[PDB]
């Protein structure tokens, strides 16, 4: 999801590749630059 | 303390904004006539380039200005720019106006100016000048508003004209009462004017000077 | 468009406010995860080297572009030139460690080891700002160790890389009115 | 279709165009400061990532 | 056939206006992609080398057949022999950045390093001739630098090519009546 | 599709190998040469 | 254009080249590989080629970038004989096609 470019699978597994994710229970600046107001604010005119 | 009459015109790339604004005054009609008659035998055409803003000063607002001061700008004036050379390249042309006049000091300061835009303007008398609201007109007061905005169409005895010895439209600024300073108001007002030629049309090329 | 500037809601107007359009953009390259993801070259100590990211340079890409965030996350690779076996040790580990070759050790074999380690710190992600000592981070801020008789270059490459608040991203200051510089022509 | 980051060192002019900032008039506003700041439009896009030492 | 020559529209006869029978033809070593895309060996500076290929003399096949196009595209595959490590940076990099290791560095790998490289200009198509100086060729025109500490060997091989336009393309000129040649012979 | 033989698939995506197309919105020569007029012009005799 | 009379001899080859950073001689043989027309007395005295905008870049800024270059050459020697013109003199009549412009520039003023 980087920089990584195989079509093929990994040989090994996820759990050797990579450290596991565990859980509890562009996130805040996409939702920010999303936000960003593009409009006018007078009357416009022509 | 300050405004929400907030307007933006806009006029090809060109645009322009004011937070006094007071809104616009539309002279004598609101909407060309036609533009296509027999005079050019369909050989006109609309040259959208040069529907923008340019700019010129007019004069400095001072206290010791008084009632009846006034400043003429006759139309067109001369333009260094795509519409100015459009008079050099056609015999025949005809444009409204979009006229923005600026006069800004701040709200302390008291006094009043009446811009106006005058077909025929082989200048004014005196007495005339207390009836200059018969013309498409606007006043600037400092207490309310800091721009004058008049958008008036092509007049005339002929559909096109030959702006090289016909002036159709001057702009006029009056000062109706004397500017005040007290302790807190602008010294002095500048006043500048942001003016757009609207619906031009060209006809009748001229050879260069090749 | 005029606004409230106080504020700092974000305002971004376009070029269709005077008749222009906006295009397209396609923003791959300043994805966080693709461009930390490439190595970056470290001067090595000769011969145990802790594995912390604040050793990279700031002004290269990658520590410029880590040191524009406070709070991070990623695994790691390391790409290691080095004389003898290089043994490596996770966070928390007695530096008398490094001397057990049952600790991951790669047997020497030319010209250079490239390993993929898993991130192994006790928090839920790192600093690369800590304000505890106002400098120093605390000693828990690392990806482990690694020992060999010489190492010679060491690279590290930030792998599945989260960042959190941005912190600020600063260019040369020019001393002329643009920083003119040889660009490569022809 | 894209432009360079950089400023070559033979490009005497600017290449891109200057942008020019004027005051046509104020009242009373002698010494009061316009504060200005810069952002990333909507289709503002950067490609080719390069490390050029630089800091 | 007669025809009015002043025209331009092309006139193709054929042996049968005479009884005879036009035969079926295979043109697949005259596709340009096909032929553009094998390698070219060009002299290489000691260590910077911007990639152009208008470095490709002019009398090989692909120098001769690329300055029959006007406009070309393609992306690029290049073979090195280099001294130490090879770094390649994108068109419109500062030529400093060609000492930075986290821009594409090939390590040495005895015995050359072959790269797959794509087109990288900031242009549409690029041209082999440009009329803008009447020789020079806007500095834009290139896929890129590589630099090592020596590099001995550099070989461009094009990929995906495009070409528009076509411009002349001269075979040697005969003193005699035909250019005469040894040929290969048993 | 130059010179290029393998029947396997490219072990690289598409996206790493080469740079990618966009659009905006043997073409002109092939045109060209097939529009060649390849008659006779007077009446034949024969 | 080109008008002597259908007694003169000779031939012109008119081509509209891009990017023509000057020509070789040996060159000047395939000059048909470009848009072109010719010019031949017996038959003609116009010759007409259209032309789309061509570049590395969608606009050009003409003040440093020339596109195309319209070229007549001699290809066969002008005859007179004893009714042809003395002499051809060879003008261009010009139309710029799809004008497309972007970028105002300010005044002088």
């Amino acid at each position: 999801s980087g920089n990584t470019g195989s079509i093929i699978n990994n040989y090994y597994m996820q759990q050797y590749q990579n450290s596991m994710d565990t859980q509890l229970g562009n996130d805040w600046f996409s939702k920010l630059a999303s936000s960003a107001f593009s409009g006018l604010f007078g009357a416009l005119l022509a | 303390l300050l405004e929400d009459r907030i307007l933006t015109t806009r006029n090809g790339h060109t645009t322009s904004t004011t937070q006094s604004s007071v809104g616009v005054t539309y002279g004598y009609a609101t909407a060309e006539d036609f533009v296509s008659g027999p005079n050019t035998s369909g050989l006109e055409t609309r040259v959208v380039q040069a529907e923008r803003f340019f700019k010129t000063h007019l004069f400095d607002w001072v206290t010791s200005d008084s009632f009846g001061r006034c400043h003429l700008l006759e139309l067109p004036t001369d333009h260094k720019g795509v519409y100015g050379s459009l008079t050099d390249s056609y015999a025949y042309m005809r444009n409204g106006w979009d006229v923005e006049v600026t006069a800004v000091g701040n709200q302390f300061n008291g006094g009043c100016l009446l811009v106006a835009m005058v077909p025929e303007l082989c200048s004014i008398q005196k007495r005339e000048l207390y009836q200059l609201t018969l013309f498409p007109h606007q006043f600037i007061n400092p207490r309310t508003n800091m721009t004058a905005h008049i958008t008036v169409p092509f007049v005339g005895v002929n559909r096109y004209d030959q702006y090289k010895v016909h002036k159709p439209w001057t702009l006029v600024v009056m000062v109706v009462a004397p500017l005040t300073v007290n302790t807190e108001g602008a010294p002095q007002i500048k006043v500048y004017a942001n003016i757009a030629p609207t619906n031009v049309h060209v006809a009748g090329e001229f050879p260069s000077k090749e | 468009t005029t606004s409230a500037g106080e504020s700092a809601d974000p305002v971004t107007t376009t070029v269709e406010n005077y008749g222009g359009e906006t295009q397209i953009q396609r923003r791959q390259h300043t994805d966080v995860s693709f461009i930390m993801d490439r190595f970056v070259k470290v001067t090595p100590q000769n011969q145990i080297n802790i594995l912390d990211l604040m050793q990279v340079p700031s002004h290269t890409l990658v520590g410029g572009l880590l040191r524009a965030s406070t709070y991070y996350f990623s695994d790691l690779e390391i790409a290691v030139k080095h004389e003898g076996d290089l043994t490596w040790v996770p966070n928390g580990a007695p530096e008398k460690a490094l001397d057990n070759t049952t600790n991951p050790t790669a047997y020497h074999k030319a010209p250079l080891t490239r390993l993929a380690l898993p991130y192994t710190a006790p928090h839920r992600v790192l600093a690369t700002v800590y304000n505890g000592e106002c400098r120093t981070l605390p000693t828990s801020f690392n990806y482990g160790a690694i020992k060999a008789t010489r190492v010679t270059e060491l690279l590290y490459r930030m792998k599945r890389a989260e960042t959190y608040c941005p912190r600020p991203l600063l260019a040369i200051h020019p001393t002329e009115a643009r920083h003119k510089q040889k660009i490569v022509a022809p | 279709d894209y432009t360079y980051t950089a400023s070559d060192v033979a490009e005497t002019t600017n290449v891109q165009g200057w942008v020019c900032l004027f005051q046509i008039t104020h009242g009373k506003a002698d010494g009061d400061a316009l504060v200005v700041l810069a952002s990333a439009g909507k289709d503002f896009e950067l490609r080719l990532p390069v490390d050029a030492r630089a800091e």
